[PDB]
RNA sequence: AGCAGAGUGGCGCAGCGGAAGCGUGCUGGGCCCAUAACCCAGAGGUCGAUGGAUCGAAACCAUCCUCUGCUACCA
């Protein structure tokens, strides 16, 4: 199954496909093909098996020797040790987000449910680089701060440029938690050192605390159809969530409601939402079956929900808990706030346009990512430390916890300060 | 040998003309409507239009529409116009043509079951076969008679038809080599685009029932080519018997959604 | 992946059991002192593939082939 949820964030132009493959040996994928422009701007799945010979390094099957394949140029040869089976440590998962700017109210969401990181910095530009700080800034905002920073691409990048960039990274963020993160330089055009980075998240990332006693909640972030095109009758299924659960074991055949809800037909105001209720098909995680979906993991439940949810991906974000959850269901809300006295997630060579943003102003649409949500709302009442946000779509609040509040600086939104609800 | 009851055309009728040569005047035709009797083309009248163009790399085996002015039944002449041409419009009698000669090669064998394809006593057979088909009554009628017949399966082998040498044999699979059909097949779109948790539902008992009642009749099927689009095809060849599938697959698109609540669109 | 379209001369592209078309270039010659437009012949044909029912598949049938498109992504 899955034991954590390490995440590989990071900005554009680092290559995903090669890390990833490295790491997991699962592929990040979705639509195109054309299977990203650049770098993968959806948010990617996968699972992997992490075992040991009695070694720091991690096997392939093969694992005598692995001979890679990312460059003819030279051949890159590294050596795990010798067969005769090997010692299964754990099942690990990731959350490949978004590496790109615009993308930055998916990364949030996606990041959200994760459980460690993986800081994929790219040596080709700019030393301070915007979505470095902006995505450090989140992960310790969330509850998090078991980051490992990577650095992912610095193949044909010299060692001073490298040195300088790492330097003037951790020197900014001299406020945000990063001294107790290592950093790895590594190949991504000879997968070199990649048998340290195994050494690393078995190191530096247990397995945190996961209450199974309490009652289950699954957080569902991607949206897949199994009847798909070309189904036929009697060979129905369910609609399936790819979704984390951060809390409690939910088992096979349970029920399970989400929870933002569908709203009550010819409404003439802004309530009334009614959840949908769907039993649990299965419960696969990896390749192999399962009777139990353990909280810390990212799991495929299959439910009985019909095509039209899973047809697209429209499930993005939505709370699901066992069955009849107590969490209520905002549709007008209490937020908390402070901002930041910069803007964070941009900031160039000539320094722009990280300058202070102005006070919010009412009935202004901003988005309000609280959990895993991802909701637009506009402000109603607007005192310094007590907005009143009216959303469109209602939100699940499963807990207080925080929120992270953008605002539409020009073409996308644009990070501006976070809060906790009250 | 002709289909045609008549051997001869009359003034004002509309035939189809196959240009073997040119030579002087214009070209000595051969009208294919009326067997393969002699008639002409220009030297008066045909042109519409001068342009200095007439051909480039139209060749030979070609054919024109045309309009009979004068018929000579003793002398053997038939003057000819394409001018006189705009409601017997050219494209109409082409595709008039090509349907009588495959009903005039069904006609003329007819023939345990080689074909045979020729000879055989030329008038007994054309008048046991095409021309009591003209006598009864009339050229609507028999063209009527004659499509029922094509159909190959609209009542099979009926209609009386009685007739003649045997001549059940020929009729069962000579015919449908000799026509051939093409083919009909026609798809039905249906788009069911529903979009609450219980309109889903609905759309899939619907598509049950629909199965249920496909089973019941015996007919087709509905197949699901996309999560809210459904295709069947329906193949015809009695003609109006794919109206009845269309009705019936409609009908439990229109009820059974309706009963959980739905929208659909078809 | 399932699904709407296509399979023809270089290109455009008629066509359907008793026919490899026509448009455009192509190349020669003519008219004219000569070219041009024009005219004529010349030149360009697995009609995807695999077969079958057949007196005969350019045509019926089934499959395979491809691009053109769809819910927009299918643990």
């Amino acid at each position: 199954q899955a034991t954590i949820n390490i995440g590989t964030i990071g900005h554009v132009a680092h290559g995903k496909s090669t890390v990833v493959k490295a790491i997991s040996g699962v592929h990040t994928v979705r639509f195109k093909n054309e299977l990203e422009r650049n770098i993968t701007i959806k948010l990617g799945y996968a699972n992997a098996k992490i075992y040991k010979l009695d070694d720091p390094s991690c096997p392939r099957p093969e694992c005598y020797r692995s001979c890679g394949s990312s460059t003819p140029d030279e051949f890159p040869t590294d050596i795990p040790g010798t067969k005769g089976n090997f010692k299964l440590v754990r099942h690990v998962s990731f959350v490949d987000c978004p590496g790109h700017d615009i993308l930055m109210a998916t990364m949030l969401n996606g990041a959200a449910v994760m459980d460690a990181a993986l800081l994929l910095i790219a040596g080709n530009e700019s030393c301070p680089q915007p979505q470095t700080s902006e995505h450090l800034a989140a992960i310790e905002i969330m509850k998090l701060k078991h980051i490992l920073i990577l650095q992912n691409k610095i193949d044909l990048v010299k060692e001073s440029q490298a040195k300088e960039q790492y330097e003037q990274i951790l020197a900014f963020v001299q406020g945000t938690v990063a001294e107790g993160a290592p950093i790895i330089p590594i190949s991504a055009q000879l997968k070199y050192n990649i048998e340290v980075v195994c050494e690393y998240i078995v190191k530096k990332i247990p397995v945190p605390p996961r209450d199974f006693t309490s009652e289950p909640r699954l957080i569902v972030i991607r949206s897949f159809d199994v009847n798909k095109p070309g189904c036929e009758v009697d060979d129905l299924k369910g609609g399936v969530a790819g979704g984390s659960i951060l809390k409690g074991v939910l088992k096979v055949g349970q029920e399970i409601e989400v929870r933002p809800g569908i709203v009550s037909k010819d409404s003439e105001g802004k309530l009334m939402c009614k959840p949908i209720f769907s039993k649990i098909v299965s419960l696969f995680a990896e390749h192999n079956d399962l009777q139990y979906a353990a909280p810390g993991g990212l799991i495929g439940v299959g439910t009985k929900i019909d095509p039209t949810l899973c047809r697209a991906d429209r499930m993005v974000g939505q709370v699901l808990g066992a069955v009849g959850a107590l969490p209520e269901i905002f549709t007008e809300l209490e937020i908390s706030y402070f901002l930041l006295r910069r803007l964070l997630g941009v900031r160039t060579e000539g320094d722009k346009k990280a300058a202070k943003v102005q006070k919010l102003s009412k009935n202004e649409v901003l988005m309000v990512n609280i959990g895993s949500l991802s909701t637009g709302g506009r402000v109603s009442a607007v005192k310094a430390d007590l907005g009143k946000i009216v959303l469109t779509n209602p939100v699940c609040t499963e807990v207080g916890e925080k929120i992270a509040l953008s605002r539409r600086v020009e073409k996308h939104w644009r990070l501006i300060g976070w809060g906790q609800i009250r | 040998c002709r289909f045609y009851q008549h051997k001869f055309p009359e003034v004002e009728d509309v035939v189809m003309v196959n240009v073997r040569s040119i030579a002087e005047m214009g070209a000595y035709v051969s009208l294919l409507e009326y067997n393969n009797i002699e008639g002409m083309i220009l030297l008066s009248e045909l042109s519409r239009r001068r342009i200095r163009s007439i051909n480039k790399l139209i060749r030979i085996g070609r054919n024109e529409c045309v309009v009979v002015i004068r018929v000579d039944k003793e002398k053997g002449y038939i003057d000819l116009s394409k001018r006189r041409v705009s409601p017997e419009e050219a494209i109409k009698c082409e595709d008039k043509f090509t349907k009588s000669k495959t009903v005039y090669s069904i006609l003329r064998h007819v023939a345990e079951v080689l074909e045979y394809t020729k000879d055989e006593q030329l008038e007994s057979l054309f008048q046991r076969t095409a021309w009591v088909f003209d006598d009864k009554y009339k050229r609507p009628g028999y063209g009527a008679y004659d499509a029922f017949k094509h159909a190959v399966s609209d009542p099979s082998i009926l209609d009386s038809l009685d007739l003649n040498e045997d001549e059940r044999e020929v009729l069962i699979n000579n015919i449908n080599r000799r026509l051939t059909p093409q083919a009909v097949k026609i798809r039905a779109d249906i788009e069911v685009a529903c979009y609450g948790y219980e309109g889903i539902d609905a759309v899939k008992e619907a598509l049950r029932a629909g199965l249920n009642c496909s089973t019941e009749t015996m007919p087709i099927k509905i197949n699901l080519i996309a999560p809210p689009r459904y295709v069947m095809t329906t193949t015809t060849l009695e003609r109006t018997e794919g109206l009845s599938v269309l009705n019936q697959a409609m009908a439990v698109i229109k009820e059974k959604i309706e009963e959980k609540r739905g929208v659909f669109n078809v």
